């Protein structure tokens, strides 16, 4: 319902702490498609 | 003799600099002129030189004496303040930049073009141009399907450009108030995104998920092509299927982006930050230009021959006859027939075929007040009347180009990184821009604009005041103070 | 600065508190103060004459908790959802 | 030959305007035709090949 | 290294000469002659770019050529028809 | 086209600048002078 | 090709419907003296 704010002002991937999930941002700002939502929700995103 | 070398090395340098230079100042001189018209407005013509063309708008150019009516943009009092202040000022308007070069008057006109100019700028860039026409097209372009409009209709556009020197008439009679009418628009269908392109694979949240060829590859026995075989399918056309749901949003995806760079070692971000440095802009001029009206004051009327009802009509600029305050007091262009029917026989056979305003004349002086406020968010980022660091970006660059020009000369690159800052480039290029143009496009000081009622910022807050300044214009400062 | 002991503090504060509220989908972001530095350098002057008192009716041009200065920037269209009466103390102390 | 008839972007382009407004500013030429026209109402039809 | 700086200056000193003569031929016409190309009635058609950039690239690529290392961007899927049409009788993939 | 419509105009040399009444007149003429062409192609094969 | 290119279907129809534009995806005739002056259409693919 938050149209009057664009996605993108200060928002950025950056996962740097395992203590905190937010499986949103990512898929509201990149537009992830179904099999990378799918995969996220699967496995989180671990930066090697 | 490495000695005499490098000496005539050294002279030869300065000498093709000052050719350089030279060959520049002189391109900018132009002086092509136009003849005489059959009588602007009604009560002053356009003849040679400036002695009688501002005869009838004198009460703006005793505040525009220091262009001298020579291609020259004149702005408020706060241009004023800016001259005044140009001792510590902020933006790079005048004072020439640094200490280390710059003039005065003319070159003041070619670097406040030439900030406006970024798009194309090599060796060659012009002066005393208009862009209004340009974004009229741009603005009708998705207007004409959206509409929107109070009770006037209009759908025809050959017409609208037909009558050539009348329509400039119109803009350098009618155009000098900044203000409009109509209230809510549109103003945001544009976007101008910035073309790119890297990677490459499928399209991310669309319509099609690799089309049905991928799946029908996959649920039979063909597997994708080696990429050392390039081995193809031709059992795809077998099995005879009952056609499938294609889409048509690849042509849009595609775009058009095979334009060039004016810079060096490639990249593109010259243009790319002034360009979006200059689209902050468009929150205020739709700002400028929802609430207004022309109705006429004592002190604008000086020297009238047939325009007393035209202070009451509106803005005829020639009669009005009977249309133009059919809504309320005035309020856009609708109907002309007797504007023709006194061409036809009066200008037509002397100047028909020609281009909207000129330059070398007071012809984008309606464009320059129309830009009051948008040229004054192009220095500052956010556009903030504060202190910020905008004058230097000229100096950085050529500072740049002569480091990678020496570099070039001297060097080989080599050690030097050339690939990691162009793959990087490569997506900064498109995620930089996007979310800056994404970032802003309604503004919503609405209520404020009617409720506040400080447009009237550039005077004394009266109704007096502000009615003559909605009704003048941009108001310029007036001379005699230095 | 200090000891030890507002720091580890802080520590057990950030350790325990956040992530026991975290119990819906909040997580860290990132900040953008690099394209915010020419953003946060905004002061505006009330146009006040010099010994003359303010009007406290609430239609004039001369009232910031109102919509009678309301310069959109950022600041004031975030003004709709973060409605905080403020004065100029606030803005000088920015400034400085 | 084309012609079809004077329009808007839903025709065939339109959109010669895109980044003309660059480094170009007011060019000049002769005069040829005469007279000059006005907009009312709606368009309808054409011939302007 | 001197044959270098040699070229070097050669290059340089066809470049000055070059951009003179433009310049004197630009100085002569009276007007500044440019390509246009536009379908409407009397407006401003849209410049062209200068075509004076085969001896840069020419001189940016002598002056390195073991690096690159960029991906490129291709004109059209071309590349992948004329690479089936070509698999299906005579192979011959890309050689170069 | 022709001259003589609703508006008084009474041009002299106006007679194809002047849009809406010559328009409205030599748009139900030429709609019939439009061009077509139409032939078929086929591969076939290459000689020699 | 170049007698080919050319067949029963109009120039539009041609283009928009016999997949003639699919490698190379630009606007109707007004921009095909565009296309085929400039030329060198890219895509969304720039090889791995």
């Amino acid at each position: 319902y938050d149209e009057t704010i664009a996605t993108g002002t200060f928002f950025y991937p950056v996962p740097v702490n395992p203590l905190f999930a937010c499986p949103e941002h990512l898929a509201s700002l990149r537009g992830m498609t179904n099999a990378r939502r799918v995969l996220a929700k699967m496995v989180p995103p671990i930066p090697p | 003799v490495l000695d005499s070398l490098e000496t005539a090395a050294a002279e030869a340098e300065e000498a093709d600099a000052q050719s350089e230079e030279c060959t520049r100042t002189e391109i900018i001189r132009n002086e092509s002129i136009h003849p005489e018209v059959q009588i602007a407005k009604n009560d002053a013509p356009l003849q040679y030189d400036t002695n009688f063309q501002v005869d009838f708008i004198t009460l703006v150019y005793l505040g525009r004496a220091r262009g001298n009516n020579s291609p020259g943009i004149v702005f408020g009092p706060w241009y004023r303040t800016l001259q005044e202040r140009l001792v510590l000022d902020r933006p790079v308007a005048a004072r020439g930049v640094d200490c280390k070069d710059g003039r005065i008057s003319r070159t003041f006109m070619n670097t406040t073009v030439t900030c406006l100019q970024s798009a194309g700028r090599m060796y060659v860039g012009d002066r005393a141009y208009s862009a209004f026409e340009c974004a009229v097209l741009c603005l009708y372009l998705m207007y004409r399907t959206s509409n929107s409009v109070h009770e006037p209709q209009v759908s025809s556009f050959g017409n609208l450009i037909e009558h050539l020197p009348e329509y400039t008439e119109t803009f350098v009679n009618y155009m000098t108030t900044h203000e409009n009418k109509n209230s809510y628009q549109f103003c945001y269908d544009r976007l101008p995104r910035d073309q790119f392109h890297a990677r490459g694979g499928r399209y991310d949240q669309g319509a099609l998920t690799s089309h049905s060829v991928m799946d029908a590859l996959i649920r039979l026995q063909v597997l994708p092509p080696a990429p050392g075989q390039f081995n193809p399918g031709v059992n795809d056309i077998i099995d005879r299927n009952h056609t499938a749901y294609v889409d048509k949003i690849q042509q849009a995806a595609a775009a058009y982006l095979e334009r060039a760079q004016n810079v060096f070692l490639m990249e593109d971000q010259t243009l790319l930050r002034l360009t979006i440095d200059t689209i902050t802009a468009l929150l205020l001029l739709r700002r400028l230009l929802w609430n207004g009206n022309v109705y006429g004051d004592k002190l604008k009327n000086n020297f009238q021959l047939g325009l007393i009802v035209s202070e009451a009509t509106g803005t005829p600029t020639n009669n009005v006859i009977l249309r133009g305050a059919t809504g309320f007091d005035g309020k856009f262009k609708s109907g002309n027939n007797n504007f023709q029917f006194l061409c036809e026989r009066y200008i037509a056979p002397l100047y028909t075929l020609n281009r909207t305003t000129e330059l070398t004349e007071m012809f984008p002086g309606l464009v320059a007040l129309c830009l009051d406020a948008h040229t004054q968010l192009s220095r500052g980022s956010l556009g903030r009347t504060v202190i910020d660091i905008s004058s230097g970006q000229y100096q950085d660059r050529l500072i740049s180009l002569i480091a990678l020009e020496l570099e070039h000369r001297r060097q080989n690159v080599t050690s030097l990184p050339i690939a990691a800052v162009v793959s990087i480039h490569d997506s900064v290029m498109l995620q930089y821009e996007r979310g800056l143009g994404m970032l802003m496009h309604q503004p919503r000081v609405r209520a404020a604009l009617e409720e506040s009622r400080r447009l009237a910022q550039f005077n004394v807050n009266s109704d007096y005041d502000l009615l003559y300044f909605v009704c003048l214009g941009v108001i310029p400062q007036f001379a005699s103070t230095p | 600065h200090h000891d030890r002991e507002w720091g580890i503090l802080s520590k057990i504060y950030y350790y325990i508190v956040i992530p026991a509220f975290s119990r819906g989908s909040c997580c860290t972001m990132g900040v953008r103060y690099d394209r915010l530095y020419p953003a946060l350098q905004a002061v505006i002057v009330p146009e006040i004459p010099a010994d003359e008192e303010a009007p406290t009716t609430p239609e004039d041009p001369r009232h910031p908790l109102h919509a009678h200065q309301l310069v959109p920037n950022s600041l004031n269209v975030y003004f709709h959802n973060a409605h905080l009466t403020v004065d100029g103390d606030a803005l000088l102390t920015l400034q400085e």
